[PDB]
RNA sequence: AACUUGAGUGCAGAAGAGGAAAGUGGAAUUCCAUGUGUAGCGGUGAAAUGCGCAGAGAUAUGGAGGAACACCAGUGGCGAAGGCGACUUUCUGGUCUGUAACUGACGCUGAUGUGCGAAAGCGUGGGGAUCAAACAGGAUUAGAUACCCUGGUAGUCCACGCCGUAAACGAUGAGUGCUAAGUGUUAGGGGGUGCCCCUUAGUGCUGCAGCUAACGCAUUAAGCACUCCGCCUGGGGAGUA
RNA sequence: AAUGUUCAAA
RNA sequence: GCCCGGAUAGCUCAGUCGGUAGAGCAGGGGAUUGAAAAUCCCCGUGUCCUUGGUUCGAUUCCGAGUCCGGGCACC
RNA sequence: GCCCGGAUAGCUCAGUCGGUAGAGCAGGGGAUUGAAAAUCCCCGUGUCCUUGGUUCGAUUCCGAGUCCGGGCACCA
């Protein structure tokens, strides 16, 4: 749009976890517009994570969300009469949607055989590190941190 | 080896060389990029001069100077964020100098690129 | 026969990179000498060929050698044209202003000849620092004999002697008179109060009248008149036999 | 600061 | 009349020292994109010159053999 | 018939003085961008030549061993 900002009034509420950004990932979960088969399965993989980990899951989301979280983006900028890449720093709103993402597209590569089992295990082992999702942000947040190069460039 | 120096650098478009000496000319520690592992076209970025000053600034360990001095050789686009960045070794800049050879109409230069 | 306005000679002053011949200096490039030092410099879109521990490039001093003279410098000046720009000396041409003392038309243009004539090229010499055809090596593309990079011979430099061409271009021959005005600038000369207006000579812009196919030229004419010489007559074939 | 060729017949 | 080199995808070369066949140019079919040329995939058939013998087995070692390149060439 | 050097990612080298394995070229997957080449991330398997012994432990010290590079080579 080369008109200016597209309003974004997206709500989320939650029935009882108490959270917002609880209701981002089963707005991702959720393929082909079955609503119906989404908290009906992330209800029952929090759940199993108590079973599986040392506490319940409010406490272990945080950190879930927290060691997964990416800093820093490279969107590339053919500079003044050149061409090649540049780190920008992600805006705060947006850097939770670029997170959760990486998920539930490793949910479905892990081969535990139940998606309620499969898929829980990148909670656990989330606030504990060398997760599956880890390794993506941490491969890509050392994309331009280390390799910092023309910082001087607009977009 | 004791408590003085002069900053010689030049910085081309090529491999901005940091080279500090004392009251003569001698080589206390010189520094680059291409100490550093820049070869394609990094050798000239004010990151590239952001450890060009350091790793020869912080390599004194014999003298560790009051002053710096620097003299400018070489106009091209890595000059004052080595300067600025010169002191973050703790090295008190406090005259700066900027010697680059301008001609007479000496020589006839090469020709036009195209 | 005479006269003086055309052109000359005298007098005062005024500028100027006009030329030719010696001499002096500074910045810079490169290559030798030695200090300190060690892992790369240099290179492009990106990269390599090339140079490097046997001691590089960056830097300190010193030496040698050649080329051109940053700042002033500017629609600035000078020459017929090509062109000429560090500084001093020796020789020497040309033009401008004012002045009226002479000479009294001595002038204009030029067919053939006679001379000057950038840059490359050639002959016998010297000189060789940077550049730099041919060529050599590395990339680029399908191939690249090219544009790019690293080297490098002629040449580029001076004296003597040829060659005699160019977009040698305001693409506008030379000379002399005449027709609105503004506007900068350079070298003078008079008038009035570091300042204000009179004319001469060049040199830039904007502009009526007029010519012009139109763009535009317009007191430095492509306007209005005269005098003499050079040249064209559709394009290719061809500035060739 | 690019690496990009061509378009059968009026 | 004499000694060697060998006939190795349709083109050019490779190992081819008896169990042990490779590349690139070409061809075809997709993709590209206004249309060709480039450019990128995916493919195949080789011939191991005629023929016999030492042959567990010869593209491979002998020679009954065709063709051509290297020296022959003498008083 | 004799003395040494050793077989160290698929390629090339490094320490490898008994507790103590590294680089770069290659390969794969992303990004780039009309498409390749460049270019930038993220990765892995090494082999420490066959084998025994001094072995708390040998890539590491001996030698039963294969291969090749440096000298052998004398007046048979
Ligand atoms: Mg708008
Ligand atoms: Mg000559
Ligand atoms: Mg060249
Ligand atoms: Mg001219
Ligand atoms: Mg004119
Ligand atoms: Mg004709």
């Amino acid at each position: 749009p080369r008109k200016g900002s597209v309003p974004k009034r997206d709500v989320l509420p939650d029935p009882i976890h108490n959270s917002k950004l609880v209701t981002k990932l089963i707005n991702k979960i959720m393929l082909d517009g079955k609503r119906g088969t989404a908290q009906r399965i992330l209800y029952s993989a929090f759940d199993l994570v108590e079973q599986r980990s040392g506490r319940d899951a409010l406490e272990v989301f945080e950190e879930a969300i927290n060691n997964i979280m990416p800093v820093l983006e490279v969107k590339a900028r053919r500079v003044g009469g050149s061409n090649y890449q540049v780190p920008v720093e992600v805006r705060p709103e947006r850097r939770t949607t670029l997170g959760l993402r990486w998920l539930v597209n490793y949910a479905r590569l892990r081969g535990e055989k139940t998606m309620e089992d499969r898929l829980a295990n990148e909670i656990l082992d989330a606030a504990n590190n060398t997760g599956g999702a880890v390794k993506k942000r941490e491969d890509t947040h050392k994309m331009a941190e280390a390799n910092k190069a023309f910082a001087h460039y607009r977009w | 080896n004791i408590e003085n120096g002069v900053a010689h650098i030049r910085s081309t478009f090529n491999n901005t060389i940091v080279t500090i000496t004392d009251e003569f000319g001698n080589a206390l520690s010189w520094s680059s990029a291409g100490a550093l592992g820049f070869k394609g076209s990094k050798k000239s970025t004010p990151f590239a001069a952001q450890m060009a000053s350091e790793t020869a600034s912080k390599s004194a360990m014999e003298h560790g100077l009051k002053t710096v001095e620097v003299t400018v050789k070489g106009p091209g686009p890595g000059r004052e964020s080595a300067i600025r960045a010169l002191q973050s070794a703790g090295l008190e800049v406090t005259a700066i100098r900027d010697v680059t050879p301008v001609p007479h109409n000496g020589c006839r230069p090469p020709k036009r690129r195209r």
